């Protein structure tokens, strides 16, 4: 089972958990995006160098060069936010209201 | 682990320099050099301010291009297969798009503002 | 005296990382995801990965660099807090710390568990390769690939990275 | 926003959906689901204000965070038996996670809280764009993947989608949310069939597609936002009346109308199983969500608002917009009951 | 869990009380503290000591639904002795209608659970007996 | 033209933010027409700094 | 159904198809199709402020030509897809004999109802 | 008569009306000829 897959699905739902519960920062959250694209990386790679399935090795440089401008994106709509806003906290996010 | 040793005796020599910065000169005698110096007057509150900054465009560009980066640097490895058309194809189409998104943003003023 | 040495590099990477997503101020963040990354880079290292690891080290790491940047441009509070400064934030990383440790307990006193998968407790030199006289040296190869017989795949990606620059050059245009 | 950029954008959208239908190995359909989501984005933001900007933000980071657990999904599938084949998965863990990634992604009733929050302050082209794609391309996945799914999870989406797009749906005195709560009551039904025959359910996304595009081609005929304007295109716009009339009783699902063919088709090879109670719930849900769509109908023809001035005016001024294809679309949405035996066109 | 809801279809009908109406409890109370972590998740109750409360009053009175359900389905089980009529549940659907009436001091919402809860219960029992499948064939 | 028609007081019900009030519902508002909404003033980043005597 | 001809992806008709006639003249589904294109040639007329059946003869004949044309091959691959369906069944029929027993078709000499008289 | 500043249109062109009826024309023609290759291939293969 190779004991480190259960650390690393342990890092996965932790910040995972951390992406969901967050207090003011929409930094924070892009920021545990970033980590949990770490943490499949990490999983994914181990995964294939158990496998010495080394044919498709894409997984790793092409799951995080997506990740990473998903990342970009992110950053930049938070460049956006924070333009039309004074800061980028979670309130005074609440207009458009459902 | 020998370059985790080579880290370890490097951990321990600094250690040695910070307990070698502290504990052994004089004494230490606080109170008024703790205060934040800006440049000879007392400002307002420190930093962490809000510091609204000039570049926008410059650093998701930084971060996009490091990714082209990224799929660039497996060249030596591209140059040794039987396959040298494809080869010698996707490394000019990837360059080439790298040259056109800077070219983009070159013609579009994206790097003309606040740099 | 040590073998598990992969399993406490990821013991070491789970409390860097713990301690990351807890979301302190994002600065502190940054401090713990650096290193949660050279860890990580030192994890994947040792296991037997050629470069990869030194490479996502140095890509994620630019990336951790920009994103530095706008957490210092965009919005601090007045006093910018750590991991032992609030109720909260102390509570959900010693609590993280406490499921580490509980899981070390657990897994160095028994003898597997089972929350969602039967985990095997022992270091993983099992299972391993068993010293094939290869020289093709399976990464430099495989990084060999996405040129010979990738084609499409280099193709897309290199599209969605050229469509992410028009894209973000035009959302901050459509002012 | 030059228009050739997007031209280039629409295209990539049209791209990344092929690339969804297209392949056979994973990671291709994850770098479909992205780039979907990176140029869905500035579809949106074609006006200034700050509200696509809250939008695209909510819409960006539940998409993002369903995209990984997606990711997180084939990952494990490949902790597993290692293979890069769309079908029948080798997990239940990992077909746990995608469905609910899924779910997340073209929207169930725990997961929907971000769909009425997108259409509220986007204008009606980004609207209907990313209703009809981004309600399209997993339908693909999950026609791929079907065989290896628990059927208390798409079951219990389904059924709590449906009921939870219907009492949304009441309230609303927008049109945007009145067009998602029915979306997310759609998504329920086109999910809901998926394990049984799912010939039902892509049937019932052309369906549905052409019925959202008449929708939203004739509310890009006239800038209106509230019944309030519906009611003015009442008495600016004669015929407008009478095909929103006919088009509104078809997404109620009437018989002698086409909206029929959809649920009916679904309800026989649905109990040709021993579902007979769920069937029976699900339609008298179906019959819930058809009140907000009779006081909007109400609102603009069958009763007749008091309408201000200044269409004094406009009565010079024709209906001078341009319509994407509102004709063949509408009575190709209307008068489509008797071709029920165009079920079997689709395979 | 479906383990212990099949433990509750575990008892035959029949009676093994106490038994009955823990597993009763027990399906209530696990009900409660799924809504109670709706309401709590949804709502900021702004403080913790007002969200432990509404949660302990979702639970208690969800539990008590059960409770109470449990009772009277287990008094006239052992009373008429018909496994066959689902009259039964009936009466036990109304009672907890109108305990829950009671837990809302209100009385038309009351009568109303008295009706609804009544005539779903029946028909629970009713499907039961005869023999109505959960969810699925999932064949043809 | 002795037809009953619908009126002002129907036009106010069928208006407003959402159709049916609570206790919570006036902190909703109809939405502006423009779909925008400008006024705001962020002067507090004129952030200052002492290029002082030495 | 699910293929059963998953080797051609997207052959939109065989020559499978070739053997089963095609839809014939004034079969009543093109000409309801028919009526379908004239209709949204009539509405056409009606959306843009034109007069309703006049002007626009040309669009008229357009739509009536495109609907009838689609139409017209759908017709003919819904009914290759009815018949690969029948005969796929009665190769499954001919297949396999002993799950499908012809039931032993007793008359009404000896087979005994149950009554219940309503009065 | 009775216009001013122009007519927008009303006046047509004459390649739009050409090219649609000369493109239905074609379609009409291929469909015939679709159903007479349709009836020979049935008449010939039974
Ligand atoms: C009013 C409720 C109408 C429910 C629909 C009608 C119906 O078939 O009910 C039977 C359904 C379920 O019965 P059923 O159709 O599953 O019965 C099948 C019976 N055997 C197994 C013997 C073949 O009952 C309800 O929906 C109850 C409400
Ligand atoms: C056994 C047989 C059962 C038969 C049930 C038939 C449906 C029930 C009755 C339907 C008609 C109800 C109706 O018209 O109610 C009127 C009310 C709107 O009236 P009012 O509140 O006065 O609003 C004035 C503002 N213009 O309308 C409403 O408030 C409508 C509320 C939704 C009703 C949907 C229909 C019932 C669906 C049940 C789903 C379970």
């Amino acid at each position: 089972m190779s004991l480190v897959y259960m650390n690393i699905m342990m890092a996965f739902t932790v910040s995972l958990t951390g992406l969901l519960m967050y207090r003011s920062h929409l930094m924070s959250s892009l920021l545990c995006l970033e980590g949990m694209m770490l943490s499949l990386f990490i999983l994914a790679t181990l995964m294939i160098l158990n496998s010495h399935f080394t044919l498709a090795s894409m997984m790793p440089i092409i799951l995080l060069v997506f990740a990473a401008c998903e990342a970009a994106l992110g950053l930049s709509l938070l460049v956006m936010v924070s333009n039309t806003y004074g800061t980028d906290y979670v309130q005074n996010l609440n207009l458009l209201q459902c | 682990m020998n370059l985790m040793i080579t880290l370890l005796t490097n951990f321990t020599l600094a250690t040695l320099l910070v307990t070698i910065a502290f504990w052994l000169p004089q004494l230490n005698v606080y109170s008024e050099k703790t205060s934040p110096y800006e440049c000879g007057f007392d400002p307002m509150g420190s930093a962490r301010l809000p510091f609204s900054m000039k570049f926008f465009l410059v650093a998701i560009t930084f971060l996009l291009f490091d990714l082209e980066i990224a799929l660039l640097l497996p060249l030596p490895w591209a140059s040794q297969t039987t396959n040298l058309n494809t080869m010698l194809t996707m490394a000019l189409l990837l360059i080439f798009l790298l040259a056109v998104s800077l070219a983009y943003e070159w013609t579009q003023k994206g790097l003309e503002w606040t740099e | 005296m040590m073998t598990y040495i992969v399993f406490i590099l990821s013991i070491i990477f789970v409390m860097g990382f713990v301690g990351f997503s807890s979301k302190p101020s994002p600065i502190y963040g940054g401090l713990g995801l650096i290193v949660s990354g050279g860890v990580g880079c030192g994890i994947v290292l040792n296991f037997g990965g050629s470069f990869l690891g030194l490479m996502v080290f140095l890509i994620y790491l630019g990336g951790m660099m920009v994103v530095f940047g706008y957490t210092t441009a965009m919005a601090t509070e007045q006093y910018p807090e750590v991991w032992v400064s609030n109720k909260v934030v102390l509570g959900t990383f010693i609590t993280g710390l406490l499921m580490e440790f509980l899981m070390v307990y657990y897994v160095l006193k028994d003898k597997e568990v089972e929350i969602v998968f039967k985990f095997n407790g022992m270091g993983d030199w099992v299972i391993y390769d068993t010293g094939d006289s290869g020289f093709f040296s399976e990464e430099a190869m495989g990084i060999a690939a996405l040129y010979s017989y990738g084609t499409w795949l280099v193709i897309v990606t290199g599209w969605s990275l050229l469509i992410g620059v028009v894209v973000i050059m035009e959302i901050t245009r459509g002012n | 926003m030059n228009p050739i950029i997007l031209i280039i954008i629409l295209m990539t959208v049209m791209l990344g959906t092929i690339i969804v239908m297209i392949s056979t190995h994973w990671l291709l359909i994850w770098i479909g689901f992205e780039m979907n989501m990176l140029a869905i984005i500035p579809i949106m933001m074609k006006k200034h204000n700050p509200r696509a900007t809250e939008a695209s933000t909510k819409y960006f980071l539940t998409q993002s965070t369903a995209s990984m657990l997606l990711m997180m999904a084939i990952i494990i599938n490949l902790m597993f038996s290692g293979q890069w084949t769309v079908m029948k998965l080798f997990n239940p863990m990992a077909s746990m996670l995608m469905t609910m990634a899924l779910a997340m992604k073209l929207g169930m009733a725990p997961f929907h809280f971000w769909v009425p929050e997108v259409t509220q302050g986007i204008p009606l082209s980004s609207g209907l764009i990313l209703l009809t794609w981004q309600k399209l391309a997993p339908m693909s996945v999950l026609y791929q993947i079907l065989p290896s799914i628990n059927l208390d999870l798409i079951l219990t989406l389904s059924i709590l989608s449906i009921t939870i797009g219907g009492w949304g749906g009441l309230n609303q005195t927008q049109l945007r949310k009145i067009m998602a709560y029915s979306s997310i009551a759609h998504m329920g039904w086109m999910t809901a069939v998926l394990l049984y025959n799912p010939t039902m359910t892509l049937l019932n996304l052309i369906i549905y597609i052409i019925m959202t595009s008449t929708m939203f081609t004739l509310f890009m005929a006239n800038s209106t936002t509230t019944t309030l304007s519906l009611s003015h295109t009442w008495n600016k716009a004669p015929i407008m009346t009478i095909l929103v009339l006919i088009t509104l009783l078809s997404m109620g699902g009437l018989p002698p109308l086409s909206g029929f063919m959809p649920k009916w088709m679904i309800i026989q090879e649905m109990t040709k199983n021993d579902s007979i109670i769920l069937p029976t719930l699900m339609a008298i849900t179906a019959l819930l969500n058809l009140y907000f769509y009779m006081r909007l109908t109400y609102s603009t023809a069958l009763t007749m608002f008091p309408s201000t001035n200044n269409m004094k005016m406009k009565w010079q001024f024709p209906t001078t917009k341009r319509m994407t294809l509102l004709p063949t679309m509408t009575v190709l949405s209307t008068m489509l009951l008797p071709l029920t035996p165009i079920l079997s066109i689709l395979e | 869990a479906k383990t212990l809801l099949h433990q509750y279809w575990d008892i035959p009908e029949g009676t093994e009380c106490h038994r009955k109406t823990y597993a009763a409890t027990s399906i209530g109370g696990a009900s409660g503290l799924v809504v109670s972590a709706y309401s709590v998740a949804l709502k900021t109750p702004t403080s913790f000591l007002e969200g432990v409360a509404r949660t302990g009053r979702y639970t208690f009175t969800a539990a008590a639904i059960g409770a109470i359900f449990g009772l009277t389905s287990c008094i006239s089980a052992q009373v008429r002795e018909k496994p066959d009529d689902p009259l039964n549940y009936l009466i036990g659907g109304c009672a907890g209608g109108l305990t829950l009436g009671a837990r809302t001091r209100s009385y038309g919402i009351g009568a109303a659970a008295c009706a609804y809860m009544g005539l779903t219960a029946a028909l629970v029992k009713m499907g039961q007996l005869e023999g109505w499948k959960v969810f699925a064939e999932p064949k043809v | 033209a002795r037809q009953w028609q619908p009126d002002v007081e129907w036009a106010e019900q069928y208006g407003g933010a959402v159709m049916y009030p609570t206790k919570e519902t006036a902190h909703w508002k109809p939405p502006p027409w423009n779909d925008v909404d400008p006024p705001k003033d962020t002067l507090v980043s004129n952030l200052t700094l002492n290029f002082g005597p030495q | 159904m699910t293929g059963r001809q998953a080797r051609a992806p997207l052959q939109f008709l065989p020559d499978e198809a070739r053997s089963l006639p095609p839809p014939k003249l004034t079969d009543p589904r093109l000409a309801y199709i028919g009526f379908l294109g004239y209709c949204s040639g009539l509405i056409d007329n009606a959306i843009r402020r034109r007069p309703v059946l006049s002007a626009g003869l040309h669009r008229q004949f357009l739509y009536i030509t495109s609907f009838v044309f689609v139409g017209y091959y759908l017709l003919k691959r819904q009914d290759y897809m009815y018949a690969v369906r029948d005969h796929d069944m009665f190769s499954y029929i001919k297949s396999h004999p002993e799950d499908f027993p012809e039931k032993d078709k007793k008359t009404y000499r000896e087979v005994f109802e149950e009554f219940h008289p309503v009065r | 008569k009775f216009y001013i500043q122009e007519p927008p249109h009303g006046s047509p062109n004459w390649l739009k009306v050409g090219l649609t009826l000369g493109t239905s024309a074609f379609l009409w023609i291929y469909l015939i000829k679709q159903h007479n290759e349709d009836v020979l291939e049935y008449k010939r293969r039974n």
